[PDB]
Order: structure tokens, then C-alpha cells, then sequence
């Protein structure tokens, strides 16, 4: 039993990456109401917690990171003020729960698309980094199999 | 061999069921099915021979009795208004889908060339050898493109198609019976929610007139008379469903209500001119805190970065475009201004032009802005933001958890009932999208945290440790009475308020809290347990019965990736199936809302919270309050 959490802005790919990872996009319908809806076998068990349409709600994130134990703090690379919105989410993980180190990866989502990429490979490697997209299915497994490991 | 396929089914020799199944075994149509279905099948299927040209095999509207293949030649399908939508060859069958779903010919069938020879299975004969093995999909086509897809999910059920032809799918299986009241309206309901989707009502009430207009292409003076009738009986049906689902959101479309007014008319003048729809047309001339409307105007006020304001009025479905052409009037200007939410705290969000009815998805504490883009990394809160310095347990302490609990559940409940089943669809798959509004469930929403932050504010206000032990003895009471009453959402805000890290820091007040209470909260907090799909909250909520409020995050959750997990078309067509997905999590909303729910001092303090939402400044007082 692991459960990791997927942490972001909205229209960041959020629930793409969430959805792409456990079941994916097309291939079959996806139900969120069902008990396995988030959990992915793979040799260990898996709930993706994510904050995808709750962000609103401040504490749906903290009952997360409450619980969770990995987490994944993705940005898009076409949106400057995305990456700008990591800092605080990265502090309050270390509040919830009240922890001195935590497992976690920073994500860079939406990098199939280069002709509207504002933000460069650089500045999240300073801050795990990755560079992936939930749409052309590049580096989405790869996510959270760092999680686990850590 | 064709004397022997036209023998009566008990008329055939064992010798003669030997050779028609070596015969099976060359068709195509046949080919997925077993030996042993097949076997059956060498004693059942009828030989059928048609001479002329533009014979009919059947017609629209009429019974499902036949299943068919062809042997020979080829068949035109024809719709009224549409002509030869496809043709049929050989090799293919055609007329499952009325003979399994028991629903009326979707179509005519008539002979494209001379001399067509065709196998036949009769209805009685089809079901109990063919009703499960025979499971292809049925694709209805126009223009040699797929316009309906339908499954077996036991009937078969539209899983893709065109707007145009789900929408004719729909009207045809209308049953006008009065003992299927309830179980027409449950089939219709998919299509009346989910049409704002795919099928506008600048789309669908066009369409609807047409139907209501169409004439037959085939058959005697009677039954021409009668098809006619009963189509325009089916879309009085369907016109009816449609503007209950509307209710009063008629008002916000233009083109919804000249429809309406002109199909009453319509069918009151050929209901004195027929005698007909004496039943549906009294039903038909019904029809031609308060729900926030989207053409309700609002007094706002959008600041400057000096913190004076500009006060502008607006519909509450107003665009930021709109939105800055009324702030650009009052102040004179025509030098590019953006729009801009502002936190508490500071954070800050540029909202976009296409953007719609925002004045209601500010937070609890949140601004607007109005500011050219140099600006914005200067801007600044203003101090009617940061909420109170003082508590107010001076007066709620005074009250009942009974009473409080109480008079939050009917408000709560007013709150709820103002939300719009179609809000739903409209904050999942984007306002903009429609222009419409969800003030109503974004207030609503907004809820939920200010109940939460409700409870944060008050314990981070209280500076005595024994009054502050009082605080949290009341609030865990409170949620357990919200709990009894059913307002699970509530109840949830209340215990992530007592959860939030500012409140959860203070170990001398959790300490000197009895232990009775200690171990009532930690099971509240067992309930909040996002394992297997929150299902600890799940099961509480299903054996509960209608008046009831859900949580409300969780249910925005399921709506938000029923949209994100689902594709919208599917090879150029609508994806019905995520439809119905969206629907069922709406009717679920519809079935809390299904029974009614059952001290003005408490009542004014209930609807009129003054909180903060700050969390830095929340955290700031809890660090004080025990170092
Ligand atoms: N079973 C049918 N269901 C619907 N339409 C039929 C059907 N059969 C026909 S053909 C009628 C006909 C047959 C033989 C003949 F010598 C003269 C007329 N039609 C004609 O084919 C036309 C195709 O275009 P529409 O505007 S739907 O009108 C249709 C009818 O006039
Ligand atoms: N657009 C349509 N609307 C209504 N009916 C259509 C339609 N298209 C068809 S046949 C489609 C098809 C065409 C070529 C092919 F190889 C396989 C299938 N049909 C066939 O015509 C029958 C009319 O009676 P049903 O019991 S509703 O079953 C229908 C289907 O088998």
C-alpha cells in the first residue's frame, strides 16, 4: 500500500498525468467514481491523490499531504506564472505533515508543444526533474516510479 | 435448395436441416456464430424472394418483426426527409436493432435492383438463439459515414453519433403510454441535460420545429395521418422534458423563449384544427434566498492600485471584456487595462477577456482589480481583506451546537436548492463555453471554505487556553449535529477547520480537550480517509437517505475527471457515453435534493460570517497563542 500526490496550478495536466498513468486517455472509459479509480498496481500497490478540481478548496491539498508520501509538483512549460507557483507548495508539504525531508520530483509537463514554450529545461533543474507530457504519454510512467524508490 | 429454405421450420426433414447447414457455413453473416448456433439456425431461417424493383420490405415506423441478410442484390435504407440515407449490399444484414430493443424502424427498406433473395429470421426465432451470441455492434451510416453507434451494455444503448441523428433516435423511442410516464422520461433525460454540450438550443430548436413539420414519404391517407400525429406527439413529449429540465433558466435564452412562444401557438393551432394533444397542451401552457440569474445586474467594485474604486453595473454573466468596457467608461480612459483577482495574501491571478461571470469565484476575501500590466507586481491588499482582529465567541458561545448546527443546515440548504442541475455541466466543461453563469454554485462552493476558515479564526482569535478548550469541545459537537441533520459537507468543513495545521499546532488545547471528545474528532477524521477512493466518506453517504448534502469537493472532483478521463467525440462524434456519465453524477445530486429538509440572533450570525482566509496570518496567531 503507497500513496502519492500530484500537486499543481490548474490547467497544468494534473489529472491527464493522473488518468494517463492508472487506466489512460481513450483506450477505456474512465470512471472516478469506482473504488479502484486511482489505484494502479505495479511489485506494489498505488493511489494517486491528486488536487486536480479541488484546488480551490485549500484543504483537500493538506488532507492529501496528510496522507500522502509522495509527491509531484508539475508545472506547465507554457506558462510562466505555473512554475512561479511551485515555492509555496513545496513549503507546505513540510507544515502538514511536520517533516524534515520528504520524497518528492519536480514535473515539467506539456513538452510535446515547443512553438508556445515559455519556460526552459533550466530553471527546474536547479530546484528530480523531468520533462514530460501527458498527452504524448512521454515520461508519464517514468513520474512515479521515482517515488517509490525514494 | 430454395424449395427447402421456403419449408416451413417443422415442415423440414433431418436430411434437409444437413444440407441447409453446409449452406450457413458459406455465409459470412454467419461466420462468428457457433456450430451450434447454427445447427439451430438450419431449421428457422426463411428463404425470402422479391421480383420488382422498388419493393418495400418494410417501413419506417412500423414494427421490429424481421432480422435479415442478403443473399443477392442490394436495398436502399430510406429516411423521411433525408430520401436513400445508405445502401445495403451483399453479404450485410440489416434489422437487429428494432427486433432486440423493441423500438419502431428506424428507416424503410426498399429494393434497390430486381430480383433480391434474402434470409429471414423471425422475431420469437431471433431471440432465443440469436438475442446474446449475435452481439455486433449496430452502426447505423449516412454519406458511408457512421451517424449512431449502439452496444449492448438487455437493450442496445447509443454509445456515439451525430447531434442530428441521437437527437431522431431519441424522439422515435418515445413511448406515449401513461404506465411508461416515468420510464420515458428517464431515457429522454440524458439527451434534455447533456444537449448543451454538443447540441445548442440555436441548433436543437431548429431542429425541433422541423420534426415537429415532418410528413411521411409512404403509406395510405390513414396511416400517413397517424405517423404524423404521433411524431408530433413525441416532440410535444420531448418540448415538454426540455423546458422542465430549463425550469426558470428559459428567461436567459432569447432564442429558447421565442421558440417556445412560437411552438405553443403552433400546437394550440393545430390542436383546434385536429382535436388533438388534449392532454399535452394544457401541460404546454403551464409554462408560458433567490437563484442568482445570469441577466441579474450587480453593483461592483473594481479597484484601483491606489485602493480607490471604481463601482460599475453589470449583468452577473458579464465578461471581463465587458467588465473592463464598463471600468474604462466611468474612468475616462482607453489605455489598456487588465483584470486581476487578488488574495488576502497577496496572490494574484490575471483573469482572461473570454472569461465569464467572475465576480463570484473570488475567494471568501478576494478582490478585483483593474490595472495596466505594469502594474500588477506592484498591487497590494487592501486591509478590508485581512479579516477580524477580534473573535465573536462572546456571542455564539451564548448559543446552542443544537441551534447553530440548525440554522447552518437551512441555510446550507437554501444555498443548495439555488444550484441549477445545469450549473454543474457548465463549471465542468468551462463557462465560456456557454457565457453562462454559476453564481449559485460558486457561492455555494465558496461555502465550504468560509465554514472551514470559520473555525480557524475563531480558535486563532481566542487568546484564553481554557476558553480555546471550549472553542474546540463546541465545534466537534457542532459537525456531530450537521452529521445528524445530513449535511455531510458541513460537517466535513468544520473538521479540516479543527484539521488545518494552524489549529492542529496548539498540543496544549488538543491535551486538556476530554478524551471522549478527543476520540469523537479522531474518528471524524478516520471518515476524511482518501484511501480506495475516499471510500470511508462514500459508504457513509450511500446508506443515507435523500435530504441530504453531500461533499461538495469530492463531487466536483468526480465531475472534473469524468471530463478529463472522457474524450467529447469520438471519431468526429459525440462520446454519449461520457454523457450519460456526467448525467448520473448530476441525478445523484438531483436524488439529495429529492426531499425537502425539516432564533433569529443565531440565524443573523449564521448567514453573516466575518472571517479571515489569510493562512500566513492564521499561522502568525497560532504561534503566539502557544509558541
Ligand atoms: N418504403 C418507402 N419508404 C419511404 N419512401 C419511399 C418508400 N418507397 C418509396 S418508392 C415509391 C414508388 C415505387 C414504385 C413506383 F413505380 C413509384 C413510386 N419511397 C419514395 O422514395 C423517396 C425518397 O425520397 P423522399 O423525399 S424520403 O420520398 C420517398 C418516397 O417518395
Ligand atoms: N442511418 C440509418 N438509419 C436507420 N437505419 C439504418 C441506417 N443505416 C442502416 S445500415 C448501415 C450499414 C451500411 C453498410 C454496411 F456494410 C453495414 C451497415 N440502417 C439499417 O436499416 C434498418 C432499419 O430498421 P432497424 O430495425 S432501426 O435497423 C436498421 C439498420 O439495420
Amino acid at each position: 500500500e503507497y500513496k502519492l500526490v500530484v500537486l499543481g496550478s490548474g490547467g497544468v495536466g494534473k489529472s491527464a498525468l493522473t488518468v494517463q498513468f492508472v487506466q489512460g486517455i481513450f483506450v477505456e472509459k474512465y470512471d472516478p467514481t469506482i473504488e479502484d479509480s486511482y489505484r494502479k498496481q505495479v511489485q506494489c500497490m498505488l493511489e494517486i491523490l491528486d488536487t486536480a478540481g479541488t484546488e480551490q478548496f485549500t484543504a483537500m491539498r493538506d488532507l492529501y499531504m496528510k496522507n500522502g508520501q509522495g509527491f509531484a509538483l508539475v508545472y506547465s512549460i507554457t506558462a510562466q506564472s505555473t512554475f512561479n507557483d511551485l515555492q509555496d507548495l513545496r513549503e507546505q508539504i513540510l507544515r502538514v505533515k511536520d517533516t524534515d525531508d520528504v520524497p518528492m520530483i519536480l514535473v515539467g509537463n506539456k513538452c510535446d508543444l515547443e512553438d508556445e514554450r515559455v519556460v526552459g529545461k533550466e530553471q527546474g533543474q536547479n530546484l528530480a526533474f523531468l520533462e514530460s507530457s501527458a498527452k504524448s504519454k512521454i515520461n508519464v510512467n517514468e513520474i512515479f516510479y521515482d517515488l517509490v524508490r525514494q | 435448395m430454395r424449395m427447402i429454405l421456403r419449408k416451413p421450420p417443422g415442415q423440414r426433414t433431418v436430411d434437409d436441416l444437413e444440407i441447409i447447414y453446409d449452406e450457413l457455413l458459406h455465409i459470412k453473416a454467419l461466420s462468428h456464430l457457433s456450430t451450434t448456433v447454427k445447427r439451430e439456425l438450419a431449421g428457422v431461417l426463411i428463404f425470402e424472394s422479391h421480383a420488382k424493383g422498388g419493393t418495400v420490405l418494410f417501413n419506417q415506423g412500423e414494427e421490429g418483426t424481421s432480422w435479415y441478410i442478403i443473399l443477392k442484390g442490394s436495398v436502399n435504407v430510406v429516411i423521411y426527409g433525408k430520401g436513400v440515407v445508405c445502401t445495403l449490399h451483399e453479404g450485410d444484414d440489416f434489422g437487429k436493432l428494432a427486433l432486440v430493443n423493441d423500438a419502431p424502424r428506424a428507416a424503410s427498406i426498399v429494393l434497390r435492383e430486381d430480383n433480391c433473395h434474402f434470409l429471414r429470421v423471425d422475431k420469437e426465432d431471433f431471440n432465443r438463439i440469436l438475442r446474446d451470441v449475435e452481439a455486433n455492434t449496430v452502426r447505423l451510416k449516412e454519406h458511408d459515414q457512421d451517424v449512431l453507434v449502439l452496444e449492448k451494455v438487455q437493450k442496445y444503448t447509443v454509445m456515439s453519433g451525430t447531434p442530428e441523428k441521437i437527437l431522431e433516435h431519441f424522439l422515435e423511442t418515445i413511448r406515449l403510454e401513461p404506465s411508461l410516464n416515468e420510464a420515458t422520461d428517464s431515457v429522454l433525460n440524458d439527451f434534455v441535460m447533456m444537449h448543451c454540450v454538443f447540441m445548442p438550443n440555436t441548433q436543437l430548436c431548429p431542429a425541433l420545429v422541423a420534426h415537429y413539420h415532418a410528413q411521411p414519404s409512404q403509406g395510405t391517407e390513414q396511416e400517413r395521418m397517424d405517423y404524423a400525429l404521433n411524431n408530433k406527439r413525441r416532440v410535444i413529449r420531448l418540448v415538454l422534458q426540455w423546458a422542465a429540465m430549463y425550469g426558470d433558466l428559459l428567461q436567459e435564452d432569447d432564442v429558447a423563449m421565442a421558440f417556445l412562444e412560437e411552438f405553443y401557438v403552433s400546437v394550440s393551432d393545430d390542436a383546434r384544427m385536429m382535436a388533438a394533444f388534449k392532454e399535452q397542451l394544457p401541460e404546454l401552457e403551464k409554462i408560458v434566498r433567490q437563484p442568482i440569474r445570469g441577466s441579474d445586474e450587480v453593483l461592483f467594485k473594481v479597484y484601483c492600485i491606489d485602493h480607490t474604486y471604481t463601482t460599475i453595473r453589470v449583468p452577473v454573466a458579464a465578461s471581463v471584456k465587458e467588465v473592463i468596457s464598463a471600468v474604462a467608461d466611468k474612468l475616462g480612459s482607453g489605455e489598456g487595462l487588465i483584470i486581476v483577482k487578488m488574495n488576502s495574501g497577496g496572490e494574484k491571478v490575471v483573469l482572461k477577456s473570454n472569461d465569464v461571470s467572475v465576480f463570484t469565484t473570488l475567494t471568501i476575501n478576494g478582490r478585483l482589480f483593474a490595472c495596466p500590466r505594469e502594474q500588477f507586481d506592484s498591487l497590494t491588499p487592501l486591509p478590508e481583506q485581512e479579516g477580524p482582529t477580534t473573535g465573536t465567541v462572546g456571542t455564539f458561545e451564548l448559543m446552542s451546537s443544537k441551534d447553530l448546527a440548525y440554522q447552518m443546515t437551512t441555510y446550507d440548504w437554501e444555498l443548495f436548492n439555488c444550484v441549477h442541475e445545469l450549473e454543474l455541466i457548465y463549471h465542468t466543461f468551462g463557462r465560456h463555453n456557454f457565457k453562462k453563469t454559476t453564481a449559485n454554485l460558486d457561492l455555494f462552493l465558496r461555502r465550504f471554505n468560509e465554514i472551514q476558515f470559520w473555525v480557524v479564526t475563531e480558535v486563532c482569535l481566542c487568546s484564553q487556553l481554557s476558553k480555546r478548550v471550549q472553542l474546540l469541545k463546541k465545534f466537534i459537537k457542532i459537525a456531530a449535529h450537521c452529521k445528524e441533520y445530513k449535511n455531510l459537507n458541513s460537517f466535513f468543513a468544520i473538521v479540516m477547520g479543527l484539521s488545518n495545521v494552524a489549529v492542529s499546532r496548539l498540543a496544549l488545547t488538543w491535551e486538556k480537550l476530554p478524551s471522549k471528545f478527543k476520540k469523537f474528532y479522531a474518528e471524524f477524521e478516520s471518515l476524511m480517509d482518501p484511501s480506495r477512493n475516499h471510500r470511508a466518506y462514500r459508504l457513509t453517504a450511500a446508506k443515507l437517505e435523500p435530504p441530504l448534502i453531500p461533499f461538495m469537493p469530492l463531487l466536483i472532483k468526480d465531475m472534473t475527471f469524468t471530463h478529463e478521463g472522457n474524450k467529447t467525440f469520438i471519431d468526429n462524434l459525440v462520446n454519449f457515453e461520457k454523457m450519460r456519465m456526467i448525467a448520473n453524477t448530476a441525478r445523484t445530486v438531483r436524488y439529495y435534493r429529492s426531499q425537502p429538509f425539516n432564533h433569529q440572533d443565531v440565524r443573523s450570525y449564521v448567514r453573516q460570517l466575518n472571517v479571515i482566509d489569510n493562512q500566513r496570518t492564521l499561522s502568525q496567531m497560532s504561534h503566539r497563542l502557544e509558541p
